[PDB]
DNA sequence: GTCCCTGTTCGGGCGCCG
DNA sequence: GGCGGCGCCCGAACAGGGACTG
């Protein structure tokens, strides 16, 4: 009993090459996919199959076992689909992999060629070798939608014998959400996968962290000229921001090291400004249909700051990653831990992933991101060259 | 013979229809060879005679081959390539001898009749039609599209179990290449090679002994293998005294595959010979650079040169080295002076660029080259300091990362040429500069007002907003002194003077970093423009005479 | 909207291999 | 004179993004 399954009106499934891959992961996907050949779960194609996504391999946390990934981004974009708010306000969340329960359901059989992958080989000592799912593949925008009545078959005791928790599916997750102490929240996380045989995240901390101005008793001009300059830029997002009374400080062709006292006109308008940055962004409404983006800026020594919006200026939330100072920092390991918590974050809040804009050469991102990338899932990016500018507005002190 | 291999399916794209097309007049020295291989095809079931029951046609034709007594059957397929279906192929790469492990025994074998020797589709044979008599494939042709994906996927299932029951031994299978290796003695060996003839007969191929190497130097891939060295074949470089653009096409891709074991090579003015050309058949004068350049790389290839084979046991050391105006050399290798390759990036990126950037651009081709030919990222040997690099890491906006690695003192050291203050400095002179162009006229104005009440105000004519700005730029800090703060409105000139760049393809640009080389202090802030901040404002209504 | 600048992609040559 | 793979280098086409005109 299969579920027939439609691609986009008018586009083609995935035709993405397959990507470099180091001896330790090719080594671990030859295993796991012979054992899975075994099983039946997917099948050797040829070259007459014209689509292919990439996989890859990831090591699990504390762990020896490796982990398949494929990477259905296209796919996904190209399969059209067929949320609690309150679960970004429970006390704690406990994310689970339930994605293997999906071998258990076949894949429908004409769809089967838009999942095909290449395993590569080092020094192309052969061809590659070319494997399909003949199951519902982990990663997929389709498993999740095509197992969810038998997955509400498997939660429906729980969510009724435990009605104060929410559980939400994003795809191959569950996101276990509830307000208990710590340990009887594990007991029953552990409930839950028990009920899963059968057959470490707190949403509180999570701060709209603010636009903050800096304080001194002591301006020069240089200090005023950023300050002005950073407050014209944020007016584009609070209208209410005035500057006359601190742009008249500077009249004249001063030295940027003079010193200059605030007028009581000019420190009364200071903070107007400063309260103004406290309260919300009005006119700032959730669109399901638009897609999420995302920008980051890397503000130097294990710091970076990002935003979640949709439209520009309308900053849907605004945040902060912060890892340590340390002597041996690697930029592409912070920024891809930053993605995953704002995904994590992101999947948490509004149930989707954002598109993100990374602050880094295409070709640093692509060589290294796999080394450090842990989730089962992988959002949209796009490489941008960051403006000095906005990683200026964004820095903290 | 023909392999016993289940065929693999292949339809039109959806709508279209075979081929029709005429066959092209030939002459008789083709005609007579292409006649002595259809008899001898058509008799082994390779290709079969069609009646009038077919309607499609394709032009055939014959080409010597590597050796020139023998002849190469081709067929004309591009209209039945256009309408056949995609295929995903299946060859990710070209295997590299400095990949290779030393083994005790090797032997190369050459499938006979490869495409001959697999069938094909019975529903697409009578696209295949032609005529010289009418005959279609039961086999592969060569010239449609889908023969070499087909055979190299055939080729793969057929090695399959006898890669599985012999582990201990490698194949290289580059489409009817077979190199085998092992570390068995001679006469084991032997047996197995025996052992894999006869499996290649069991599904229909063979191994002709006439292209069965047994002995040193092994001819593969375009190098000899020696038991611990290996070679190119020789590369003979053109000695036009005329060059066309089609010789520099070939002079320069010749070179390009030199510069896999030859170090050392640079072809940025041989290529910068192309810029803006009409056709192959345009003469092209050869600059004095260009001159001096080739010369240096015939010095190169009149030098013995070899490459050793992969240890697995040892480290990977990829050295990297500065050549002049945005090249870069490498040599990856295990023990000192011992190459497993050479290699060059000479990529050009981004209109501004500085030498770290190009660095670690090359650092990131190296590294996904390694992981293609060994699996593995090599340690790093860069002529760079490890101050030059966090001090750059840290001022630097951009995510930017470099694996392991250890400083090389070899010159021309990849160095910062000027840093930015990051604050303003006390005691110097203090100038907001500006520039405006109106866009009908194409004419400017770019000046400066300091705090100390200097002004100056420059008329350019054919120039934009953006180089108005550079200009003005420019100009401060030609009339500075040694330290100096700048306050601009320009987010372009700020973006790009804050990202540090060495070199540039804008003569202004240019410029710009040799004031910036010569100064001792620099503080450049920014000011949005036309909102009246003093002293912006004074500069602004002094270049806007348009 | 326009103009200017800049980075990415892709197709066209040639090189090497079969 | 045909095909597929990879490589290099060039220019044409195009996609953001900042700044501008009345
Ligand atoms: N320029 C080329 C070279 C080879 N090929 C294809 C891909 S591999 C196949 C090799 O040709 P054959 O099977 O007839 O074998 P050979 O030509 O090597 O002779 P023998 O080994 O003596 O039987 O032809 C091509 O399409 N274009
Ligand atoms: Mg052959
Ligand atoms: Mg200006």
């Amino acid at each position: 009993e299969t579920v027939p399954v439609k691609l986009k009106p008018g586009m083609d499934g995935p035709k993405v090459k397959q990507w470099p891959l180091t001896e330790e992961k090719i080594k671990a996907l030859v295993e796991i996919c012979t054992e899975m050949e075994k099983e039946g779960k997917i099948s050797k194609i040829g070259p007459e199959n014209p689509y292919n996504t990439p996989v890859f391999a990831i090591k699990k946390k504390d762990s020896t076992k490796w982990r398949k990934l494929v990477d259905f981004r296209e796919l996904n974009k190209r399969t059209q689909d067929f949320h609690p708010a309150g679960l970004k306000k429970k006390k704690s969340v406990t994310v689970l992999d339930v994605g293997d329960a999906y071998f258990s359901v076949p894949l429908d059989e004409d769809f089967r060629k838009y999942t095909a992958f290449t395993i590569p080989s080092i020094n192309n000592e052969t061809p590659g070798i070319r494997y399909q799912y003949n199951v519902l593949p982990q990663g997929w925008k389709g498993s999740p939608a095509i197992f969810q009545s038998s997955m509400t078959k498997i939660l429906e005791p729980f969510r009724k014998q435990n009605p104060d928790i929410v559980i939400y599916q994003y795809m191959d997750d569950l996101y276990v959400g509830s307000d208990l102490e710590i340990g009887q929240h594990r007991t029953k996380i552990e409930e839950l996968r028990q009920h899963l045989l059968r057959w470490e995240l707190h949403p509180d901390k999570w701060t709209v962290q603010p636009i903050v101005l800096p304080e001194k008793d002591s301006w020069t001009v240089n200090d005023i000229q950023k300050l002005v300059g950073k407050l014209n830029w944020a007016s584009q997002i609070y209208p209410g921001i005035k500057v006359r009374q601190l742009s008249k400080l500077l009249r004249g062709t001063k030295a940027l090291t003079e010193v200059i006292p605030l007028t009581e006109e000019a420190e009364l308008e200071l903070a107007e400004n400063r309260e103004i940055l406290k309260e919300p962004v009005h006119g700032v409404y959730y669109d399901p249909s638009k897609d999420l983006i995302a920008e980051i800026q890397k503000q130097g020594q294990g710091q970076w700051t990002y935003q979640i919006y949709q439209e520009p200026f309308k900053n849907l939330k605004t945040g902060k990653y912060a890892r340590m100072r340390g002597a041996h920092t690697n930029d592409v390991k912070q920024l891809t831990e930053a993605v995953q918590k704002i995904t994590t974050e992101s999947i948490v809040i509004w149930g989707k992933t954002p598109k993100f804009k990374l602050p880094i050469q295409k070709e640093t991102w692509e060589t290294w991101w796999t080394e450090y990338w842990q989730a089962t899932w992988i959002p949209e990016w796009e490489f941008v060259n960051t403006p000095p500018l906005v990683k200026l507005w964004y820095q903290l002190e | 013979p023909i392999s016993p291999i289940e065929t693999v399916p292949v339809k039109l794209k959806p709508g279209m229809d075979g081929p029709k097309v005429k066959q092209w007049p030939l002459t008789e020295e083709k005609i007579k060879a292409l006649v002595e291989i259809c008899t001898e095809m058509e008799k082994e079931g390779k290709i079969s005679k069609i009646g009038p029951e077919n309607p499609y046609n394709t032009p055939v034709f014959a080409i010597k081959k590597k050796d020139s007594t023998k002849w190469r059957k081709l067929v004309d397929f591009r209209e039945l390539n256009k309408r056949t279906q995609d295929f995903w192929e299946v060859q990710l790469g070209i295997p590299h001898p400095a990949g290779l492990k030393k083994k005790k025994s090797v032997t190369v074998l050459d499938v006979g009749d490869a495409y001959f020797s697999v069938p094909l589709d019975e529903d697409f044979r009578k696209y295949t039609a032609f005529t010289i008599i009418r005959y279609q494939y039961n086999v592969l042709p060569q010239g449609w599209k889908g023969s070499p994906a087909i055979f190299q996927s055939s080729m793969t299932k057929i090695l399959e179990p006898f890669r599985k029951q012999n582990p201990d031994i490698v194949i290289y299978q580059y489409m009817d290449d077979l190199y085998v290796g092992s570390d068995l003695e001679i006469g084991q060996h032997r047996t197995k090679i025996e052992e894999l003839r006869q499996h290649l007969l069991r599904w229909g191929l063979t191994t002709p002994d006439k292209k069965h190497q047994k002995e040193p130097p092994f001819l593969w891939m375009g190098y000899e293998l020696h038991p611990d060295k290996w070679t190119v074949q020789p590369i003979v470089l053109p000695e036009k005294d005329s060059w066309t653009v089609n010789d520099i096409c070939k002079l320069v891709g010749k070179l390009n595959w030199a510069s896999q074991i030859y170090p050392g090579i640079k072809v940025r003015q041989l290529s910068k010979l192309l810029r803006g050309t009409k056709a192959l058949t345009e003469v092209i004068p050869l600059t004095e650079e260009a001159e001096l350049e080739l010369a240096e790389n015939r010095e190169i290839l009149k030098e013995p040169v070899h490459g050793v084979y992969y240890d697995p046991s040892k480290d990977l050391i990829a050295e990297i080295q500065k050549q002049g105006q945005g090249q870069w050399t490498y040599q990856i290798y295990q023990e000192p002076f011992k190459n497993l390759k050479t290699g060059k990036y000479a990529r050009m990126r981004g209109a501004h660029t500085n030498d770290v950037k190009q660095l670690t651009e090359a650092v990131q081709k190296i590294t996904t080259e390694s992981i293609v030919i060994w699996g593995k990222t090599p340690k790093f040997k860069l002529p760079i300091q490890k101050e030059t690099w966090e001090t750059w890491w840290t001022e630097y906006w951009q995510a930017t990362w470099i694996p392991e690695w250890e400083f090389v003192n070899t010159p021309p050291l990849v160095k910062l040429w000027y840093q930015l203050e990051k604050e303003p400095i006390v005691g110097a002179e203090t100038f907001y500069v500006d520039g405006a162009a109106n866009r009908e006229t194409k004419l400017g104005k770019a000046g400066y007002v300091t705090n100390r009440g200097r002004q100056k105000v420059v008329t350019l004519t054919d120039t934009t907003n953006q180089k108005t700005e550079l200009q003005a730029i420019y100009l401060a800090l030609q009339d500075s002194g040694l330290e100096v703060n700048i306050v601009t409105d320009s987010q372009y000139a700020l973006g790009i003077i804050q990202a540090q760049p060495d070199q540039s393809e804008s003569e202004l640009v240019n410029q710009i970093i040799e004031q910036l080389i010569k100064k001792e202090k620099v503080y450049l802030a920014w000011v949005p423009a036309h909102k009246g901040i003093g002293g912006n404002e004074q500069v602004d209504k002094l270049v806007s005479a348009g």
